[PDB]
């Protein structure tokens, strides 16, 4: 049977939010410019020049 | 040393200077403009390059 | 107004969400490690999120 008393409820929640997917959209990278671009050892990677 | 500044192409430590008022000497070789005018000198414009 | 079993699902559903806070620090932490401490990559976050 239905009772209003017991099916009645309140429900809450956010007002509002924005749902981002990219992640990296937000990030904005620059490369050094090649000829000197260092290895793990901070030498250039081509020392050949 | 704009030099390596441009070098490396990370802007952090002069933003950081110069958001923060932090005095500073950028060092290189730059072209400068040759003001004559006292109104400017009064209005500060050095300041805003 | 939710039959019991109506609004046990929608309570799930509610308090149960999949979405988390987005900030700077999450976007950068998502950025790979080896990435961010390389410095032939300059990132800037330059997005108010």
């Amino acid at each position: 049977q239905f009772d209003f008393r017991n099916s009645m409820h309140m429900l809450t929640s956010n007002l509002t939010f924005t749902v981002y997917s990219d992640l990296l959209a937000f990030v904005s990278a620059d490369t050094v410019e090649p000829i000197n671009a260092v290895a793990f050892d901070n030498m250039r990677i081509m020392n050949e020049l | 040393n704009l030099e390596e500044l441009m070098r490396t192409g990370s802007y952090a430590q002069i933003t950081n200077m110069l958001l923060n008022n932090q005095p500073v000497a950028l060092v290189g070789a730059l072209p400068f403009v040759t003001d004559s005018s006292v109104i400017s000198l009064i209005a500060i414009l050095d300041a805003t390059v | 107004i939710l039959h019991p079993i109506d609004y046990a699902f929608n309570e799930y559903f509610l308090q149960h969400q999949l979405v988390e806070p987005l900030n700077n620090d999450i976007i950068f932490n998502y950025i790979p490690e080896r990435i961010r401490n390389d410095v032939n990559y300059i990132l800037n976050m330059d997005r108010n999120l």
